[PDB]
């Protein structure tokens, strides 16, 4: 199985602003089923902030709740992370994973390479 | 010998196949089949029902189907006497599937009447076969199946893909676990027919079992048109679950009949230890179609997948053909129902002659909703091409009823079968099988009670192909086995009249009952093929042994009746009165022609010549030398009295009859001893009319005095001739003297 | 021998008596003044009461011999028998066949053109002249034909939905011909060449069943021969099928009723009027294939060869051989069947009154000696080789005169075989005015027979 993974979306924003990722798998839809995002703040992991299944459920960190968004379309294998009211302690590179099964906190195999998302206050 | 020639009905209409079957009313009315007749585009035969008093025949209303196409109606029939029932059969329904057409057969069970539309058998016919087959796959991604055994599932998909593609068909597969995954759909295999290509890449879901869900998806999303289903295809769903439902919303009560009403045929495989307890089996049973047996089985280890995928070929080929391969045995299609008919008591009869490649069968719809499927025991290559149920007849055994079969192609010879039920299960009793090769043995059989027992003591097998030198066809005559295990064995054999070698005798039996007034069944076998295709009718006596006589008694040439006759003989039936004379009717078929013969009232002469002066009294021996004449007083008495040998309902009264006397004495000898007193010489002759009761007349006899030494005694024989004056009802019936009647009569006289 | 008498009025009357029974006719033998039936005796119970056999009456049963004379030896003599035969004397006569050189070979070849003979259709399309071959080891001038047959073309016989009408074979198959009951395709001819090239443009078919039309197409090479280009010396009939046949009774299922009228229906080259008429029966071939002497090779297949070895009971002049699936089989399998029938003569007769009775005792070379047998039978029948059939023909009362025929059944030669009574004892006329006892009547081999003269002397 060969799945390669890619962000689009980081970059520089304001507090109070909005900012979303996005990211296309590499490979078979059928190869992979859930869909996450990690972020890692400096000196800290990686830090599962959003995941999905593949049939659309959800489950979201405390710390993002009611800001973020996690949205996904089968149709163009990709993700999405919709990030509202931005806050500087949500600067941190922020990783989306996929697992080949479809479980929201098991075997995160597939990684990208991150994208830096840097808040300003 | 008593069947009425020159008197004879018959009944004639313009239409093709008019006396190809014939069969016997209660109500003075023959039903006759034409199933050649084009009545209209897309229908083919009609019937015809024909009165003895109205001698026109009437056309007979047609309920036919649309698919009924080319259907040939008529070329069966069959009717029961006490419950007033008919039974028509039009054995050629042409169906015209895309790329196959289908011979089946559809029958009509009348009443009393026939304006009152009657029950169709079958109901339904049975159908185009569906044309290509939607396989989907519904597959378990639970956490309880390990990585290793997932790939074997996968690749049990795969392979029995590769195994199941024998031409024109589309798959699909969804994993099933917390939520439901569409991997491919029928449109993607059309587009890439590679089983491996679409299942290797395929990861494993993780999670709860929610199967009800599953199979749901299955049926509204998987099964959809827009994603490749193709509609009136065969739908087929193999679920591989590990068969513990759970968490899942919805239960097996709400997906299950939703599955049903798509028609979506459900195969189960269960697999691993969790089916070790029968709970969980019968879980399993619930998932698939009915019978579990057939759609259900357990195995072991996802390693023993591979047992059932040699079996599950099998399982799932049979919907399409079951051990068919090319040349394909079909099997209730092709069968021609109602090929020949017969009405049981419980319900009508009909054979599927094209059943099993032409091998044979019998349906028996007692009540339409079961359908009682009749062949033999053995199924191998013997069987096929036998065209059995090509002669039905039902048998009584104590007025309990059991079934005899005819296959006249059995390896190219006859074959004639019995069967009787056991507690519901219909086995073959016995069999009886031909000799002559293309006799075509069993193309018609009859049942005979000779004695009226309510016990059937003799089946009639006809083989009307038997060619014998001068002789055209053969009956043979078999007892049913009294029940000493013995196979059943022909004590005898009938044969028609030398001189017609294609004259086809056997071609149609009848059962006429007693014609003759002798207590016993007398039967009537059809030769329409006699005198190059100028058919002719045999009647042959009962005797008492329970047999047919050797020997016919009265051969009714289709010559003679009419010159414009042809297969005289080809429909026969027998064995009921029309019209009301008391007097046992049987009407016969004919190309275009279908004519009915009036058994007449048999007549026996007792005839008692008695003399007051029997004495010799010798006083003659003593003349005086005188001038000899014949002297002395003749008393004499002659008394007939002609009697019935048959009941009728007739009043009787009016049996008028016609008699010759012929009177001598002393024949034998150069000059007699005796003259009478009118004629002076030894001869006499008298005509009088003579009713049923006894007239008697006396005559004088004159006897010379001196003559030879007394030796012999003087006899007086007495022949005659009757003719039965014709009844002035009854369309001028005449009365014939018995075929056996003793017809010389001699007195004694002592000197 | 034994004589019965009772109530005997005439020779005539004593000799119908039995055949044991003779008569003298000595003027005033009657010495008692008895009853005349006394002179009605076996022979020698009157030879040694005065009669020296001149008197005796004995007529007795006779054949006489009449054999056409001409340059050569015919392979069937005599061929004109006399016979005067007395009620309970058998005539016997004696018949010598004497096997020719064999006659030119004319062999049709009628083909199953059916599906699961494609591999044989192949093979059978380059034989060519090795079949000639074949029928020029044995004798000269063999000529070879061909014809193919498929089943009738209605249900079920055939499927008749138009798309596999057009294409009965399997659908991966385009190399297939629409469904057809009998074909002629070559006439009878020397030329191989005419046979490659005919035979060749003819392409496999198919049909629904397993039995199929063959005995109809039969029916049409011997009811046809025009067509067909039958030369009259040696004909022979190579059936080859892999599959069993229909017969008469099976066209009811196609709504077929009219019999096979044994009439020639090849309209261009075509039996079109299959789905007229019903297939033939088994006896009705087999009077037509000994009527244009046409003698059957059924080349079957294993599974079929019992069951068209029951065919030679009814057909006597046919036989059988082992089809190979694929037509390699040996043409010596057609070439023994053609010695196997050459081997076999038989010498039967046509239909007879009941009054005549004939046995035949038949005397082989290598096929041992044979008596009282219902038909002449004879087995390893050689080249110029004679073999001699004794016929005996016994008559059970006075018959009236009459004629038939003994043929050798695969050959054109007949025995024609006058039959005549011999009940009279012809005495010698007399009604003469010399000759009159008591005035009436005549000697009549010693009886004075009444002229209706009613009360008399010797009346
Ligand atoms: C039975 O069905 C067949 C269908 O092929 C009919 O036969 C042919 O029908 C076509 C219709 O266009 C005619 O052109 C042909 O002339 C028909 N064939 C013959 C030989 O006439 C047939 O008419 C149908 N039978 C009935 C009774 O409707
Ligand atoms: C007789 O009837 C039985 C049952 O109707 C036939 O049995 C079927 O045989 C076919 C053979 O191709 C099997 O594929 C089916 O599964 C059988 N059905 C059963 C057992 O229910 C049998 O073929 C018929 N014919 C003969 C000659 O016995
Ligand atoms: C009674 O018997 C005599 C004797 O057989 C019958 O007379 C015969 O009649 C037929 C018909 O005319 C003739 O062919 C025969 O030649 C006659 N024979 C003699 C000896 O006369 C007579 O017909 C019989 N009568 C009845 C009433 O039965
Ligand atoms: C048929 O031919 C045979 C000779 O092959 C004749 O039969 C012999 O007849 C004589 C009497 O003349 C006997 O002594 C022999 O024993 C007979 N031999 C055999 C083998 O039967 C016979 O006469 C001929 N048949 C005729 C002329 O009808
Ligand atoms: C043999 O064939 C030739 C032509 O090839 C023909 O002219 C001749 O008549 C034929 N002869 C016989 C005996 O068939
Ligand atoms: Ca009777
Ligand atoms: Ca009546």
């Amino acid at each position: 199985m060969q799945v390669q993974l890619v962000e689009t979306g980081g970059g520089l924003v304001q507090a109070g602003g909005s900012l979303r990722l996005s990211c296309a798998a590499s490979g078979n839809i059928n190869s992979f089923n859930a869909m996450g995002w990690f972020r890692q703040a400096p000196g800290k992991q990686r830090e599962l902030v959003a995941a999905i299944t593949f049939g659309g459920r959800t489950n979201y960190a405390d710390s993002v709740k009611g800001r973020f968004t996690i949205s996904r379309d089968n149709t163009k294998g990709s993700v999405y992370l919709q990030m509202n009211s931005l806050k500087p302690e949500d600067t941190a590179v922020y990783y989306c994973a996929a697992s080949e099964n479809n479980l929201l906190t098991g075997v995160w195999h597939y990684w990208g390479r991150g994208t830096q998302v840097t808040v300003s206050s | 010998f008593n069947l009425d020639t020159e008197n004879a009905m018959t009944f004639q209409e313009n239409a093709r196949g008019f006396g190809q079957s014939v069969v016997q009313l209660q109500g003075s009315r023959v039903v006759v089949g034409a199933p050649q007749e084009i009545v209209a585009a897309n229908q083919r035969g009609s019937l015809y029902q024909c009165d003895y008093s109205t001698g026109s025949c009437e056309p007979i209303r047609l309920q036919v189907p649309v698919e009924a196409v080319n259907m040939s109606l008529g070329l069966s029939l069959a009717a029961t006497t006490s419950p007033p029932q008919l039974l028509a059969c039009g054995p050629t329904v042409h169906q015209t599937c895309s790329e196959n057409t289908y011979v089946k057969g559809l029958c009509f069970l009348f009443g009393s009447n026939l304006r009152q539309q009657p029950q169709k058998f079958p109901e339904a016919l049975r159908g185009c076969p569906q044309e290509d087959s939607d396989i989907a796959f519904l597959i378990d991604g639970s956490g309880s199946i390990i990585p290793h055994d997932f790939r074997r599932m996968k690749e049990f998909v795969s392979t029995v893909m590769e195994q199941l593609k024998k031409s024109k068909t589309l798959f699909s597969l969804m994993q099933y676990s917390e939520e439901f995954r569409i991997h491919f759909t029928f449109k993607e295999f059309q587009n890439n027919p590679n089983p491996r290509s679409l299942v290797k890449p395929i990861t494993q879901l993780l999670g709860r079992t929610h199967t009800a869900t599953g199979i749901r998806k299955v049926v509204r999303e998987l099964f959809r048109i827009t994603n490749g289903a193709r509609k009136n295809a065969f739908k087929i769903l193999v679920v591989i679950t590990d068969g513990e439902k759970f968490g899942d919303p919805l239960g097996y009560e709400d997906v299950i009949p939703e599955a049903d009403r798509e028609g979506v045929i459900r195969y189960v495989i269960g697999v691993g230890d969790a089916f070790r307890s029968e709970k969980s089996r019968q879980e399993l049973n619930t998932i698939a179609s009915k019978p579990p047996r057939d759609h259900v089985f357990q195995v072991n280890n996802f390693e023993a997948l591979k047992t059932i995928q040699n079996q599950l070929r099998e399982k799932i080929f049979a919907i399409e053909g079951t051990q068919t391969g090319s040349s394909s045995s079909f099997e209730h299609e092709m069968s021609q129902e109602g090929f020949s008919a017969a009405i049981t008591s419980n319900g009508p009869l009909l054979s599927t002659v094209g059943s099993y490649d032409w091998a044979g069968g019998v349906f028996l719809y007692t009540s339409k909703e079961k359908s009682t499927f009749i062949n033999m025991t053995r199924v191998d290559s013997d069987m096929n091409d036998a065209y059995l149920g090509y002669a039905a007849a039902i048998i009584l055994r104590n007025r309990v009823q059991s079934l005899v079969l005819g296959a006249p192609r059995y390896q190219h010879i006859g074959l004639v079968a019995m069967f009787r039920q056991n507690t519901g299960m219909w086995e073959s009793n016995a069999n009886v099988k031909g000799t002559q090769i293309g006799a075509y043995f069993g193309a018609s059989l009859c049942s005979v009670d000779v004695d009226s027992n309510g016990s059937t003591d003799l089946v009639l097998i006809g083989a009307p192909h038997y060619y014998e030198q001068t002789r055209g066809g053969q009956v043979s005559v078999c007892p049913l086995p009294r029940g000493q295990r013995a196979r059943w064995q022909c004590d005898a054999v009938l044969y028609g009249e030398q001189g017609q070698p294609w004259g086809r005798f056997g071609a149609a039996l009848t059962v006429l009952g007693d014609v003759n007034g002798d207590k016993l069944t007398d039967v009537a076998i059809g030769a329409p093929g006699e005198e190059d295709n100028r058919g002719a009718v045999y009647l042959f006596h009962g005797t008492s042994g329970s047999g047919i006589s050797p020997s016919h008694s009265q051969r009714i040439a289709g010559s003679k009746l009419s010159p414009r006759l042809q297969y005289f003989g080809q429909s026969l039936s027998g064995g009921q009165d029309l019209t009301m004379d008391g007097l046992v009717d049987l009407t016969v078929g004919a190309q275009g022609h279908v004519l009915l013969l009036r058994s007449q009232p048999v007549l026996r002469v007792k005839a008692i010549m008695e003399f007051n002066p029997r004495e010799v009294a010798r006083n003659v021996f003593e003349c005086n030398d005188q001038v000899v004449k014949g002297k002395e007083a003749g008393e004499v008495r002659v008394c007939l009295h002609v009697q019935k040998s048959t009941r009728d309902r007739l009043r009787e009264g009016q049996i008028q009859s016609v008699v010759t006397y012929d009177l001598a004495l002393d024949s034998g000898r150069p000059h007699s001893r005796a003259v009478f007193n009118e004629t002076k010489r030894s001869t006499r002759r008298q005509t009088q009319v003579l009713g049923l009761t006894q007239t008697c007349e006396t005559l004088k006899l004159q006897l010379p005095n001196c003559i030879e030494d007394p030796v012999s005694p003087i006899v007086l024989r007495l022949n005659f001739s009757l003719v039965g004056t014709p009844l002035s009802a009854f369309g001028n019936l005449r009365p014939v003297l018995a075929e056996d009647a003793q017809r010389l009569f001699t007195a004694l006289f002592p000197f | 021998q034994e004589c019965t008498k009772f109530k005997v009025s005439s020779c005539r009357e004593c000799i119908e008596s039995g055949p044991g029974c003779t008569w003298c006719q000595k003027l005033n033998f009657t010495g008692p003044g008895d009853p005349d039936s006394i002179r009605c005796d076996t022979r020698p119970q009157l030879l040694m009461r005065g009669c020296a056999a001149d008197d005796i009456m004995d007529p007795t049963s006779l054949a006489e011999t009449q054999e056409d004379h001409n340059g050569g030896q015919k392979q069937l003599s005599p061929q004109k028998v006399t016979l005067y035969l007395r009620p309970g004397q058998a005539a016997a006569f004696n018949v010598t066949f004497r096997r020719a050189k064999g006659y030119p070979i004319d062999l049709y070849y009628l083909m199953d053109l059916s599906y699961s003979m494609l591999d044989d259709l192949r093979n059978v399309k380059k034989l060519g002249g090795d079949l000639l071959r074949a029928l020029n080891e044995i004798t000269e001038s063999g000529r070879i034909g061909f014809g193919s047959f498929v089943d009738k073309t209605v249900l079920p016989f055939v499927n008749t939905h138009p798309d596999k009408l057009r294409n009965p074979c399997p659908n991966k198959e385009k190399e297939c011909q629409p469904p057809f009951a009998f074909r002629h395709v070559l006439k009878l001819t020397n030329n191989s060449n005419q046979f490659q090239t005919e035979v060749g443009k003819q392409l496999i078919s198919g049909n629904l069943d397993a039995p199929e039309g063959g005995l109809d197409a039969m029916m049409q090479v011997a009811a046809c021969p025009e067509e067909i280009g039958w030369r009259n010396v040696t004909r022979l009939l190579v059936f080859a099928t892999d599959d069993g046949f229909h017969f008469a009774g099976d066209g009811k299922l196609g709504a077929i009723l009219t019999p096979n009228d044994g009439r020639c229906h090849l309209e261009d080259n075509l039996y079109k009027r299959s789905n007229e008429f019903d297939y033939p029966s088994v006896g009705q071939l087999a009077h037509k294939l000994a009527e244009n002497n046409i003698q059957p090779i059924f080349a079957v297949t294993s599974r079929m060869v019992k069951t068209y070895e029951k065919l030679t009971e009814i057909i006597p002049k046919s036989a059988v051989g082992e089809l190979s699936e694929d037509s390699s089989n040996v043409v010596h399998l057609i070439k023994n069947a053609y010695n196997k029938l050459s081997s076999r003569v038989f010498l039967d007769h046509n239909a007879l009154p009941d009054t005549l009775k004939v046995t035949y005792d038949s005397f082989c070379s290598n096929g041992v000696t044979h008596r009282n047998q219902p038909r002449g039978d004879c087995d390893g029948v050689q080249i110029n080789v004679p073999i001699t059939f004794q016929v005996k023909v016994t008559a059970t009362e006075c018959i009236q005169e009459q004629s038939f025929v003994i043929r050798a059944l695969g050959f054109t030669d007949i025995v024609t075989v006058q039959v005549l009574p011999q009940c009279e004892c012809r005495c010698r006329d007399q009604s003469r005015d010399r000759s009159l006892c008591h005035g009436k009547g005549f000697l009549e081999c010693g009886i004075c027979r009444c002229d209706t003269g009613y009360i008399g002397k010797n009346c």
